[PDB]
RNA sequence: CGCUACUACCGAUUGGAUGGUUUAGUGAGGCCCUCGGAUCGGCCCCGCCGGGGUGCCCUGGCGGAGCGCUGA
RNA sequence: UAAAGUUGCUGCAGUUAAAAAGCUCGUAGUUGGAUCUUGGGAGCGGCCGUCCCCUGCUCGGCGCCGGCCCGAAGCGUUUACUUUGAAAAAAUUAGAGUGUUCAAAGCAGGCCGCCUGGAUACCGCAGCUAGGAAUAAUGGAAUAGGACCGCGGUUCUAUUUUGUUG
RNA sequence: UACCUGGUUGAUCCUGCCAGUAGCAUAUGCUUGUCUCAAAGAUUAAGCCAUGCAUGUCUAAGUACGCACGGCCGGUACAGUGAAACUGCGAAUGGCUCAUUAAAUCAGUUAUGGUUCCUUUGGUCGCUCGACUUGGAUAACUGUGGUAAUUCUAGAGCUAAUACAUGCCGACGGGCGCUGACCCCCUUCGCGGGGGGGAUGCGUGCAUUUAUCAGUGGUGACUCUAGAUAACCUCGGGCCGAUCGCACGCCCGGCGGCGACGACCCAUUCGAACGUCUGCCCUAUCAACUUUCGAUGGUAGUCGCCGUGCCUACCAUGGUGACCACGGGUGACGGGGAAUCAGGGUUCGAUUCCGGAGAGGGAGCCUGAGAAACGGCUACCACAUCCAAGGAAGGCAGCAGGCGCGCAAAUU
RNA sequence: CAUGUUGGAACAAUGUAGGUAAGGGAAGUCGGCAAGCCGGAUCCGUAACUUCGGGAUAAGGAUUGGCUCUAAGGGCUGGCAG
């Protein structure tokens, strides 16, 4: 091409989103956002896929145009919104909220919360960018450029910020012993305490993280995302507590409670 | 020395015509934990491209070869040799990419033969996209 | 139309590559602006991502930084000396970036005599009639005098400058692109940058 | 050696036709610089002279030019 | 394409069947002798089997009281090799889950509203990562221009300190 | 399934191939009851195309005086509906095809600290110390037309804005820089010598240009981001809201909720481009290639959005090559993949997913954030259409269809 | 030196000796006969064939004035001056 692209093909459709092969040439190619093409969920899905409130495309667009569905503290009319990691999803009528979060496997959680914890999303500064008269700012991962920080805050952080306003309230230092979600690659969506900061002047600095049973692995620090200090988590977990037990122990567990039915 | 050149040659941020009553010389750590010489820190010369002494910054890939050619002025050739696997015939080939290298002139007294560390950077020209980081001497040769 | 492609040209083994793509417009060049010495002309050229671009093509006018304590004004340019470029862009009087150009010295002089209280160049026994310049240097109150006083034993000027004054022609360097900027603008050569330039003038002089 | 069938090869014809890149030459065209200036204006300043301030000004129906400025 | 071990890396043939240059030299190319780390303690089950210890120099805690014991950090002959982790588009492929009536398929569906599906593997080479150090490469000192050591002195040096002031 | 078998001989044992043998995927033959999936003008001709369609689009919310329609409470214009038209956006996606193209493309890997980027999303929008709303057109419309002809347009009369331009005051009283009249003190007999108050003038945001000074925040590393000063400001111009919609409230003409659209800058998102490292089929009846038409470096620019011989000036004499350079061929888009397959391999990939190229062949451009666009234009070349002979219009390698070529391929 | 052993006046045909011709271009003619083109230098480039010497100024191109500079190439006296 030259320019922009309008058209996503549904066999280009990233992994986690669970699109069938046999119904639609194309998927809802994401509107541009706060979040990434392959690393959103588009709000379309969420409503008819992950959840079957609609049926067919019209009913998504049926449902939004009355302005029901609130991302992140604000009505987004687009069916094809970018609702990625962390934002929340306050559809106001049902008494449901939705915060979008990483499950065990690849996809992101339906994750039912109470708008007690729905009042604030986390957020991971990317940049202290510096304005243009001695005020600083801080970048978070969905773009939410909050100025007049904490100087404490450094970028790699995560924040607690408030959807009614929009400030700091809460940060997380980045230091071993804090909790970790893994934002990227094969451990997407595990849930353990980082343990060892490996460091290397020019390339990729890798983090090694450990889960609540034990079961270390490493990720690259760009796909690390710490969610609270200690072994106590700031928001709510889906369950299986975000541990990936392995193929042989889904195996058992899928059935000791398939034999414990009848 | 230097001004053989038609333009003033000079290092485009030191101010060197102040008000009074050595000149104050540009240099800066190249990152990667590698040390600045001393003739890049002492010297009298003057290169843009000389990443101690010039605008270009060492990013990407850190590669290392063997010095062969240093008849270019203010750059030399490389030889990096490396063997390429055939699943077929189980066996290795002598290969060779003979890049094209930006020597600094604060790595003064190099000779061919001489093993050499590149760090890649933007394009100084055509083909030269690679920086001398450090010159160490080669296997033996005392003189 | 003119390209900048890395693919019409040869390889480092002197094999020449076969065009995959016609000229794409993205690897585009334009006319030079080979901007003159005269009463300003500016254009605009619409450059990528629909952004503005100005065409310097006449020019006059320009912003010449003295060096040494920092006076810098909206100045004329009269001559071009010097290229290390081309010798034909100094004939055919065009300012580029890194040329040595000639300017009026008389906005600088009259920021000396403001600051510094003293005649600077002057042939000696020289005396101005209307005496409004006079006024500038002298006539001061008791206790503000001693600023002066104290700034008098960091007046003494670099000599090769003092001649330019004398003359009325200070030797600048154009610091801008006026091709692509729109503005003439550089600073003043001082000691050692002046010492190179003037032996480069005598080079070419014979 | 002789008869036949077939297949390439040599072959005068400075053989012919298709591409390819290309010296030299002419050169559409757009684009650019630089001149140009067809026309279209809004004014200054004035005319026959209207309605108020005190022969001066302030506004309107309308009339030329020095085509005097200025812009596209 | 297999059959074709009749293209032969695995894996062919060259005395007489097709085939060793007439012979020798010879620079690329390929391949190159042996050689430098062994054995001991110790924890351990039924004489044997198994794990672990035999480099080096500031920030903080478990202290102990100018000195030690242990972690967080930078560096440490390299390379090939091996192992490990990261990163690796889906679809296809292998394949886990499930009566598309079976099947190729599909990613569905399953229970009296709820439950759980929509795993994982493989991805050659190159680059990243951290172990391993046999094998194969290579490097130290042989005019000692040598390592280990504090000495004696040399040039610019900018802070703990000569109350605010120079 | 890690497989063989017939054929030289009077007979033999071999070498050795011919031929059987099964898969595959093109075409063709003869045949065919059910039903479920499903290729399809790639191969020759990137040959030629009749005709139809394939990208257009209005909200409470830029503009609504077409009775084209319509409701009733006006004389404080507008009910509301709504073609045309202006405007804004899209038309750079998608589809199709495989002609090019052999370190090219492409794949894995990384870099952009070397750059751009409409929209979206989050910042920013009295930061600058100097009007209760401005100006004159044009379209639809009416009206008169020229032409064999077209999505050809002219002349004339009116009329709109989130179209086209000029521009205000509020904020706003001062603050910070250099200036300086002048104003109280002290110190020595007076000079000399040490600290203060301060009218006026000049300048004062961010964006942009140059130069200088200094060492908040971020990095493996900046000539980064801030900071201070000095100036700069493109008349073929940065911003610093003349904009519209709702329900409309509160109270001896002030204030206020929710939007909508626009905008300099900053991030972000979709990207895009330029680079890094390694990797490609056949050929030596291709052994030297490249270089005062850029070959390889250096310097200074021009130019570009940026990095760069990208292009010039001026130097240097380099640069690739038997580890196969350069040349030539390809019935060559590249990879994901496909077929076969004990293990190794061999062969294919036009083809739905990705990246690239191209729209008859080249070339040149406009508009725009983005195109060297072809369901855009301007040429030239090949081809071909309508014609009153003056002119005019064109691009199926979109979907159908049709001709041509063929062994070879579907419904206007 | 005095136009080659004479002058003057005209400016016809036909000559003899020089030229030039629109458009075509060897159709003229035994036959390109005669005429014409080409032509010097500098910078590129140069085929078959060859007895390897040649062919060769093969063929085929580009350039050339005037003016005004720049640089380069030397003697001579005591890595530089005169």
């Amino acid at each position: 091409a030259r320019g922009p692209k309008k058209h996503l093909k549904r066999v280009a459709a990233p992994k986690h989103w669970m699109l069938d092969k046999l119904t639609s040439v194309f998927a809802p190619r994401p509107s541009t956002g706060p979040h990434k093409l392959r690393e959103c969920l588009p709000l379309i899905i969420f409503l008819r896929n992950k959840l079957k409130y609609a049926l067919t495309g019209d009913e998504v667009k049926k449902i939004c145009m009355q302005r029901f569905i609130k991302i992140d503290g604000k009505v987004r009319a687009d069916i094809t919104y970018p609702a990625g990691f962390m934002d929340v999803i306050s559809i106001d009528k049902t008494g449901e909220n939705f915060r979008l979060i990483y499950d065990t496997k690849g996809r992101f959680a339906v994750h039912r919360i109470t708008p007690e914890e729905a009042k604030y999303k986390l957020c991971k500064v990317r940049k202290i960018f510096v304005g243009t008269k001695g005020i600083p700012h801080l970048v978070t991962h969905d773009a939410r450029t909050i100025r007049y920080p904490d100087p404490l805050i450094k970028m790699n952080d995560t924040i607690q910020i408030d959807l009614e306003t929009g400030k700091i309230t809460d940060f997380i230092k980045f230091d071993t012993g804090n909790l970790c979600m893994v934002t990227g690659g094969a451990n997407l969506g595990r849930i353990g305490v980082i343990t060892n900061r490996e460091r290397h002047p020019g390339s990729f600095d890798v983090v090694h993280v450990k889960d609540a049973n034990g079961n270390s692995f490493a990720t690259r620090l760009s796909n690390i995302f710490v969610i609270g200090k200690g072994n106590k988590p700031w928001i709510s977990l889906p369950r299986g507590k975000g541990i990936r037990l392995t193929i042989a122990e889904e195996r058992d567990k899928r059935l000791a409670a398939k034999q414990s039915s009848g | 020395d230097i001004q053989t050149e038609r333009a003033y040659q000079k290092q485009p941020t030191i101010f060197q015509n102040k008000k009074r009553v050595k000149l104050p010389r540009y240099y800066k750590n190249i990152g990667l934990g590698f040390k600045t010489p001393k003739e890049a820190i002492e010297g009298t010369y003057i290169d843009k491209k000389c990443p101690f002494t010039g605008n270009v910054s060492i990013r990407g890939r850190i590669l290392s070869g063997v010095v062969t050619k240093m008849k270019m002025q203010r750059t030399i050739v490389i030889r990096r040799d490396y063997l390429h696997y055939i699943r077929k015939y189980n066996r290795f080939e002598k290969r060779h990419k003979n890049m094209s290298v930006h020597l600094s002139p604060c790595f003064r007294d190099v000779q061919i033969g001489d093993i050499v560390t590149v760090g890649e950077c933007r394009p100084l020209s055509k083909t030269v996209r690679f920086n001398v980081l450090k010159v160490t001497k080669a296997a033996g040769t005392k003189k | 139309g003119i390209s900048r492609d890395n693919w019409h040209k040869r390889r480092k083994t002197g094999g020449k590559r076969k065009p995959y793509h016609k000229k794409r417009k993205y690897e585009l060049g334009r006319p030079a602006a080979n901007t003159k010495i005269g009463p300003r002309r500016i254009h605009t050229v619409r450059v990528r991502g629909g952004n503005k671009k100005y065409r310097a093509l006449r020019l006059d006018v320009g912003n010449f930084s003295w060096g040494s304590e920092c006076c810098t004004r909206k100045t004329r340019i009269i001559d071009v000396v010097y290229n290390a470029s081309n010798n034909e862009l100094v004939r055919t009087k065009t300012l580029v970036k890194n040329c040595i150009v000639l300017i009026d010295s008389t906005p600088y002089r009259q920021w000396y005599e403001s600051h510094y209280a003293l005649p600077l160049g002057r042939k000696k026994g020289a005396k101005l009639t209307p005496e409004e310049e006079e006024i500038l240097n002298k006539k001061r109150s008791k206790k503000i005098q001693k600023k002066y006083d104290e700034r008098k034993k960091n007046a003494k000027i670099s000599s090769l400058l003092e001649e330019q004054f004398q003359q009325g022609k200070l030797l600048a360097c154009i610091a801008s692109r006026p091709g692509q900027c729109g503005r003439a603008d550089g600073y003043v050569l001082e000691g050692k940058e002046l010492e190179f330039y003037l032996r480069k003038i005598k080079a070419r002089k014979g």
